């Protein structure tokens, strides 16, 4: 503990200083408020008055009362409106003495306190207590005006009327200043409050579940409102006691805010489409309470003893563990232990008996249940020893992007109108009932729209948002109340985003299952038929259960999701609703398809392609080890990206036009000590196996087919020798030899050769390694991480065809593509695991950008959710990137550096690439972000973050192939056997990616290029376009001395100097490329 | 193995005898027995240590380990009748759904009413 | 006339044999007094040209 | 660029127009020639060839001193052409190591031909320096549809079953041959015998195959006595 305590704490203060707050801007704001409270004291005060007297008065006035909904009327208001010289007092983090320097600005609050003698027992009934604090403000907001037009600091102040939180029911006074009391350098405002004092109405007559607005249901957040503004200042006394009582509470409050602040959460009112509701004020509390107590036992589990680490420890622990909505809740004193009861009232409830409070009437069960999941991913990854992860946990803002922090968006327009037009247009109904339960309507169609998703999907997603886009909180004096007008309504909004958290193993089942069946209808099964109406249907199904239960179609370009919350607000919200999300629409539709029976219906994660695939290996496989030979088969062993569930488009029977038509498979024999011991004459030993299993196979399978391709894309080995066999499932497998003599051989050239020659050898062995003995155990680990983390198939699929359309891949390495991609996958902190397309690649795009390979490693714990990473395995692969990094501080040799328990050296998948190649791959996620930031998520920025930029190239040449590929590799905008002849085979294959691998061999020493590895994606219609892109090195650009391995082509500037030789480089190419070059561009 | 599933292997041998033995027996001294002990748990723990449990069973059904097994003892000792005598689960990792149904290689109902 | 690391590299990546270019880069790092710098420098040249170049070597 | 003719290290520039592209708006190829100096009997009458064209063969050197031999009435006959790895792929020899980039060498039936041939491509220098037009425009053996499907062509059978027949068998003698002389009881010249273990195969091999006390005595313990008083 100790280790970690240290780094821990010292990064504590360093971050607490780094954001500590401005003693000057605190004497500013503390001379201003007592500018203030002299202004008070001068306030004079107003008499009882009636409804028409103060209609009189506020009416010849500029300033409007703020009246809450509904307002008071003259029929019923038989009593009066007064005001007094209120108590006056301060609260807010500056109370607490826990202020910091927030870039966005603060404010600190500060209360008004009704008089006693101008209340009655009667007043917190039906609004009285309410419209009395609404006049009473607007006397207060007129006599300041008044006071102001008089202190003459109109000129840079700033007043707006403002609601406590976004509370309706508890509009505020909102003071900001601008450019001796000018204090908007200090980034500060100020909160007016009106409220009650001390047992002013009798608590448990203001408790939740009591109704206090007769026309009975309970009047929840009217008492919660009110009774809060009644007891404001308890708290805070109970407040400071605590903070007096322990040391660290200062600490563990600002460490509480920013996390909450990173999150995106805070005291704001939850209950009508916001995240919030739970900040800094009722942290504290929390705080207070457990360090009262806290154990069902009501034992202290809070002792006031810990530092500021162990008590966000403890806090943050009986967050994740302890319920308080549904199965629990806890009840303290504030004048008494702190004790949990196994009651959970549906409602987050942490209950004050001395107040008979609950502070958390601000939360909705998903909020309840999605802060439950941050706290749960925050204690994992703080119990987390290997990993340092304070920046993961305080120095990265999640709310940035919805699409970022959510899986799902679902964007729909609502022209519902006025309050009358609701009737005719809300498909539900909203009466005295529903009001005094749901007072704003638009808490009424949260809660409605919320419970309405909530159980159309249930398992089909873990967590649930919404969002009204439109909400507002501020309006100006002059009015009662915020005033819209947009978006087909009258209310504070445009319309609205659903958003998801999904389960992604239950996205994609075709059956919402539903309750079982008995000739009585039950209740549960009657609400659900009654719900689903048409949908609904009685069915039966092999174990012989009769369910009724709800049917879809899967499709290839939108989620179940998509559809089941289309037809459920369509019918049990409003028949006017406009439903969407075009970006995962477009996503999916950018998603290659195949060429196979119902592909359209096909979700995205079915693998029955690969299952298939896998099947005919299977037969080939039993037929080889059936097979007999002068060596027993040990073992094969299949490597293909197909096998590991990373092709582009997926595999399909005599699609030989694919790149990754042909799978590899390593065969490996078992041991003899027979074998050569010179290379040359093992690899053709190698040959003599392989010739001898195709004559068998030829003789006694006749169904299949057979041809050997020489391979030598190992540097150095000209006898690479490779068993192409068809399989009549239309499917074709590679098969080469492995042998310890391999190894060992590879390792004695090593040794035997010299010194300045050793580095090429060992890049030669590296790169045999990474082809014969570690790829097995990548693809091995690759195919089950997989299985437990499905999408990761579709997005790295996704991933790899944006870098075939950037032209990166015949630079980056599958292997390396598919770590990346697989990242954040077993390192979602701090979001979660992704859960969509749209949200993985994001979120791929997200990382890749923000990493800085110069400084950053990268080391990958390939497991399952909860053989991990030890610290030793972790501290050595550290110090090999820090001896790696010191040898080449620049990183010329090397810029990725990828590491895991299959590489402790970081090197395999990462060797050989261009610097010009990282970064730029560097600057496109930059550029992806950027966009993302600036013209917001919509289809034309993905077009284009999609389409390749052409810039930055020096030479660009435009080719086509004579016949279109589309259609042979098999996906749709269709081949059914093999050519008689395999050379027909060769000529139907593509030949532009070898073209531009030989041509980088020739001239790597001086050019780099480019090309489109997988046409029939991105060659136009047809399939059939392709495109080079070439660079120039700098000093080859530039002239040298022409010494005699000038290695390049040139012309000479001098009879000693020479520059190069641009447009012979480009006849050359144009040459090499004769029958397919169409058109050249030149810088 | 790579499967998180905690294995028990038990391995046996039995000391043959050469071509041209005469003598009755073919006793192995306790040095040649503690060689091939070791030889043999570190060839088993090296296959399904890098292997996957589908993987160990595909290896297992055809005879390779004790191939191997008498392939790698062919120098000290020549033995006969190597089998992998046993196999044993010990523990399991969290269930998998998806991998049993790939291992393996989605439906509606008919429409009682 | 590379004047800045970035530019060394920049040079280096054009040319990573390319002696005259080591040679500038070890100049520029004792001129910036880097004594222990310009040896790793020397040895990643070592460690990046060509075994075709002895004269480099 | 006209008057340099020739370089002052002693290479001569020889270029070579290209033809006029359909998406390009002509060229010279620069080319280096200089004699060869090697005690090498196989590396005599040599010319070392820098900057050649790719796939630069010996029809393609049989057409160029065939143009020169023509335009300058000169004899030169070519007889073969070395060190045309224009890819990188012959650089280091894997088998020999566990049992001149970018230019080639041109090899000459006599030293006749090869001055014949150097007085040619001065007097091409010279066309360089001073009439660009009268040089030769160099044709390629056109990289195409048929030579890389060629490329992509499967391996046939009966190639690779002599070819593997042949090498395993010449490896075999040579193995055996290894074997007998390794263990065929080597003695020195002098009395000396060579110890070989069983299973040897080669000398290569072989030639690369290549308790105190503290208290016993009375210094020991005097000493002990002394320091530890």
């Amino acid at each position: 503990e100790l280790f970690k305590s240290n780094i821990f704490k010292l990064q504590i203060d360093e971050l607490l200083e780094q954001v500590k707050l401005k003693q000057k801007h605190v004497l500013k704001v503390e001379k201003f408020l007592h500018k203030l409270y002299d202004i008070l004291q001068e306030i004079p005060d107003w008499e009882e008055k009636s409804l028409a007297e103060v209609d009189s008065f506020f009416k010849n006035k500029i300033v409007s009362v703020p009246f809450v909904d509904p307002k008071p009327i003259p029929q019923n208001t038989n009593y009066k409106f007064n005001y007094k010289k209120p108590d006056i007092s301060l609260i807010g983090s500056f109370a607490l003495k826990a202020g910091i320097y927030q870039p966005n600005g603060s404010s600190i609050d500060t209360l008004l306190t009704m008089p006693k003698e101008l209340f009655e027992k009667k007043d917190f009934l039906n609004f009285r207590c309410l419209h009395k604090r609404s006049v009473y403000l607007a006397y207060l907001t007129h006599h300041l005006l008044i006071l102001l037009k008089k202190d003459k600091l109109d000129s840079f102040l700033q007043l707006e009327y403002s609601y406590f939180d976004n509370d309706p029911l508890l509009p505020i006074l909102r003071i900001s200043c601008s450019k001796d009391y000018n204090f908007y350098k200090t980034r500060f405002s100020i909160n007016l409050l009106i409220g009650f004092p001390y047992k002013v109405f009798e608590p448990k007559k203001l408790l939740p579940n009591r109704n206090c607005i007769r026309i009975l249901p309970a009047t929840p957040l009217y008492n919660f409102s009110v009774l809060s503004s009644s007891t404001h200042e308890n708290y805070l006394k109970y407040l400071y006691k605590t903070k007096k009582q322990t040391e660290s509470f200062v600490e563990a409050t600002v460490l509480g805010r920013l996390w909450l602040q990173q999150r995106g959460f805070s005291s704001n009112m939850s209950h009508s489409g916001s995240l919030g509701g739970f900040g800094t004020f009722e942290f504290t509390i929390l705080m207070a309470a457990l360090l009262n107590g806290g154990g069902i036992n009501s034992n202290k589990i809070l002792l006031h003893g810990f530092s500021s680490y162990q008590l966000f420890k403890g806090v943050i622990k009986y967050l994740a563990t302890m319920d308080l909505c549904h199965d629990g809740h806890l009840q303290f004193h504030s004048n008494p232990a702190s004790k949990y009861i196994d009651e959970g009232f549906q409602t987050p409830t942490l209950f004050d008996k001395s107040t008979k409070v609950n502070i958390l009437t601000k939360m909705t069960v998903s909020s309840y249940q999605i802060l439950k999941e941050y706290a749960g991913e925050t204690l994992r990854m703080l119990n987390n020893v290997v990993q340092d992860q304070f920046s993961n946990i305080f120095l990265t803002n999640i709310s940035r992007f919805d699409n970022l922090k959510y899986d799902l968006c679902y964007d729909v327009q609502l022209p519902l109108g006025k309050y009358n037009n609701l009737e005719t247009s809300l498909a539900a109904t909203f009466g005295s009932m529903e009001r005094v339960k749901f007072i704003t309507l638009e808490n009424f169609l949260a809660h409605k729209i919320t419970n309405v998703a909530r159980y159309a999907l249930g398992d089909r997603i873990k967590y649930i948002q919404i969002e009204m886009v439109g909400q507002k909180s501020d309006f100006p004096i002059t009015k009662r109340k915020v005033y819209s007008n947009t978006g087909g309504n009258h209310f504070n909004f445009d319309f609205v985003r659903v958003k998801l958290i999904v389960n992604p193993s239950e996205c994609d089942k075709l059956v919402t299952k539903g309750p079982a069946h008995s000739e009585t209808m039950s209740t549960e099964a009657a609400v659900f038929k009654n719900f689903w109406g048409i949908k609904s249907s009685l069915r039966r199904f092999k174990d012989g259960s009769i369910t009724h239960c709800c049917v879809w179609s899967t499709s290839s370009s939108e989620p179940i999701i998509s559809s089941i919350v289309n037809f459920a607000l369509q019918k049990h919200v409003s028949k006017k609703a406009q439903i969407s999300n075009e970006t995962i629409k477009k996503f999916h539709n950018f998603l290659p398809l195949p060429n196979l029976p119902s592909s359209a219906k096909t979700s995205v994660l079915n693998l029955s392609s690969f299952f298939n695939l896998k099947k005919s290996f299977d037969d080939l496989y039993k037929i080889i080890f059936q097979m007999k030979l002068p060596l027993s088969v040990k073992s094969i062993l299949p490597v293909g990206s197909a096998f590991r569930y990373t092709s582009l488009c997926q595999p399909v029977p005599f699609a030989y036009s694919d790149p990754d038509f042909f799978q590899d498979v390593i065969l490996e024999f078992e041991t003899s000590p027979k074998w050569p011991d010179e290379i040359t004459s093992l690899e053709k030993a190698k040959t003599a196996f392989l010739l001898k299993i195709q004559e068998e196979l030829s003789a006694n399978s006749s169904t299949y087919r057979s041809f050997f391709s020489r391979d030598e894309s190992i540097p150095y080995n000209l006898e690479i020798v490779t068993l192409n066999i068809l399989t009549p499932e239309g499917y074709g497998f590679k098969f080469r030899v492995l042998t310890e003599r391999d190894e060992i051989l590879y390792l004695r050239a090593i040794a035997n050769a010299r010194n300045e020659l050793k580095p090429e050898l060992e890049a030669t062995f590296l790169k045999f390694t990474a082809k014969y003995l570690a790829s097995v155990r990548h693809t091995r680990t690759l195919e089950n991480i997989s299985h437990s983390y499905q999408f990761y198939s579709p997005v790295v699929r996704l991933f790899k065809r944006w870098l075939d359309t950037h032209l990166l891949l015949g630079h980056i390495t599958d292997e390396l593509a598919e770590l990346i991609a697989i990242k954040p996958f077993v390192d979602p902190a701090p979001y979660f695991i992704p859960g969509s397309l749209e949200n993985g690649f994001l979120k791929v795009l997200k990382f890749i950008s923000q990493w800085n390979w110069k400084d950053d490693p990268l080391i990958l714990d390939l497991v399952k959710p909860e053989e991990r990473l030890t610290l030793a395995q972790y501290k050595g692969i550290q110090m090999n990137f820090t001896n790696l990094r010191n040898s080449d501080p620049n990183g010329t040799h090397l810029q990725f550096f990828v590491a895991s328990k299959n590489d402790p050296s970081g090197i395999l998948y990462s060797s050989g690439i261009p610097l010009p190649i990282a970064t730029r791959l560097t600057a496109l996620a930059k550029v992806a972000v950027n966009l993302l930031q600036t013209h917001g998520l919509n289809q034309q920025t993905i077009n284009l973050l999609f389409t390749p930029g052409l810039k930055d190239y020096d030479f660009v040449v435009d080719l086509r192939t004579p016949i279109g590929l589309k259609s042979s590799c098999g996906i749709l905008s269709a081949p059914s056997n093999f050519p008689e002849n395999l050379n027909d085979l060769s000529e139907k294959m593509d030949p532009t990616y070898q073209l531009v691998k030989y041509l980088n061999l020739k001239y790597k020493n001086s050019l780099i290029l480019s090309s489109r590895k997988y046409i029939g994606v991105n060659g136009g219609e047809k399939g059939d376009k392709n495109v080079i892109t070439g660079l120039i090195k700098p000093l080859f650009k530039g002239a040298h001395k022409f010494r005699v391995n000038l290695d390049c082509n040139v012309k000479p500037v001098d009879d000693e100097n020479v520059i190069l030789n641009k447009e012979a480089i480009f006849h050359e190419i144009a040459a090499f490329g004769n029958d397919m070059v169409i058109n050249f561009e030149t810088d | 193995t790579s499967d998180d599933y905690v294995l028990r292997i038990f391995a046996i041998a039995f000391t043959r005898k050469q071509a041209n033995q005469v003598k009755r027996h073919s006793y192995a001294q306790s040095s040649h027995i503690r060689a091939i002990r070791k030889v043999i748990s570190e060839i088993l723990t090296k296959e399904v240590q890098g292997s996957t449990l589908a993987q160990l069973t595909s290896k297992l059904i055809p005879e390779v380990i004790n191939k191997e097994i008498e392939n790698a003892t062919k120098d000290i000792f020549p033995l006969q009748n190597i089998h992998v005598r046993k196999v044993k689960l010990l523990k399991q990792p969290k269930f998998d759904v998806g991998a049993l149904m790939a291992l393996h290689g989605e439906e509606k109902g008919k429409k009682v009413t | 006339a590379p004047e800045s690391v970035a530019d060394f590299e920049r040079l280096l990546i054009g040319n990573p044999n390319s002696s005259v270019v080591w040679m500038n880069y070890m100049a520029f790092q004792l001129q910036l007094s880097e004594i222990e710098k310009a040896r790793e420098l020397a040895e990643r040249a070592l460690k990046t040209i060509n075994f075709r170049e002895e004269a480099e070597k | 660029i006209e008057d340099i003719s020739a370089m002052k290290n002693g290479f001569i520039v020889v270029p070579f127009k290209l033809p006029d592209h359909k998406a390009l708006p002509a060229s010279l190829h620069f080319m280096f020639a200089k004699r060869h100096q090697s005690s090498n009997s196989n590396e005599s009458d040599c010319l070392f060839l820098v900057n050649l064209p790719l796939l630069s063969n010996i029809e393609h050197m049989k057409k160029f001193v065939g143009q020169l031999c023509g335009k300058y009435d000169t004899v030169s006959h070519v007889e073969e052409l070395l060190y045309n790895d224009e890819f990188g792929l012959h650089e280091v020899d894997l088998s020999a190591l566990t049992s001149p980039r970018n230019t080639a060498l041109l090899k000459f039936v006599d030293a006749a031909s090869i001055n014949n041939c150097w007085n040619a491509l001065k007097k091409y220098s010279n066309l360089h320096a001073k009439h660009p037009n009268e040089l030769f425009e160099w044709t390629y053996t056109t990289p195409s549809f048929t030579t890389f499907v060629n490329f992509y062509k499967p391996l046939d059978i009966d190639y690779l079953k002599e070819d593997i027949h042949t090498h395993m068998a010449i490896f075999e003698q040579r193995e055996a041959q290894a074997q007998e002389d390794v263990q065929s009881s080597i003695v020195d010249e002098d009395g000396f015998t060579l110890v070989v273990g069983k299973n040897t195969k080669s000398l290569n091999s072989i030639r690369k195959k290549i308790k105190a006390k503290k208290d016993f005595y009375r210094f020991q313990v005097r000493e002990r006595k002394k320091q530890e008083i």
